[PDB]
């Protein structure tokens, strides 16, 4: 397994602002061993701070075009990762890597290459 | 020799490579680049601000430290 740290938004349906609130949770990255059109866990925990949105741990799952990435959702900070079902278990998250730094910056960070390779592989394709 | 005719003989340097002391002061800026100092340059070595007027040029980039780390 791998952790990397990871944010919450601010959770709305208005017009869905989505602003980054940057706590200091933590998303475990599962690779599975089913399909291979995009199946992935995507574990989400605030490990410390949960103040910004409530929410408590989960285990969310990865059906294609239904999970979505959107480069800027926000329009002043990208890498905005989108989960529709629904308002059921629809919930935004922007990740805080470490391997691009947590820039929140119109083209997405400042070290784009990582973050371009590791979201479209996850959406596609799957271990 | 100490000496050949400084203020002649042209030749292109990459930006951000070993600048002497004896040769900063023939650095001279060109004009099929946006970049060019606001202000009469200043003779010497530093951080300068040259002038971007053109983002629909992407020109080759050397990231900092901090970009790059982050």
């Amino acid at each position: 397994v791998i952790k990397f740290r990871a944010g919450v938004c601010e959770y709305n349906e208005d017009s869905r602002l989505c602003t980054p609130i940057p706590v200091q949770g933590e998303i475990e990255i599962k690779p599975n061993e089913e399909e291979e059109l995009g199946f992935w866990d995507f574990e989400w925990r605030p490990t410390e701070k949960p103040v910004g949105r409530e929410l408590d741990p989960i285990s969310l799952i990865l059906i294609p075009g239904e999970t979505m990435w959107v480069p800027i959702k926000s329009s002043k900070s990208g890498r905005i990762f989108a989960l529709v079902f629904s308002s059921n278990e629809r919930y935004f998250f922007w990740l805080q890597e470490k391997n691009s730094g947590n820039l929140p910056l119109n083209e997405l960070s400042a070290k784009d290459k990582e973050i371009y390779n590791k979201m479209i592989g996850v959406l596609n394709n799957s271990s | 020799f100490y000496k050949n005719k400084y203020s002649s003989k042209p030749y292109k340097v990459d930006n951000m490579t070993r600048i002497l002391p004896q040769q900063s002061r023939y650095i001279s800026f060109i004009k099929d680049d946006r970049f060019v100092p606001v202000r009469k340059f200043k003779g010497n070595n530093g951080v300068v601000v040259l002038r971007d007027r053109e983002p629909k040029e992407p020109v080759a980039l050397i990231e900092t430290v901090r970009q790059m780390k982050d």
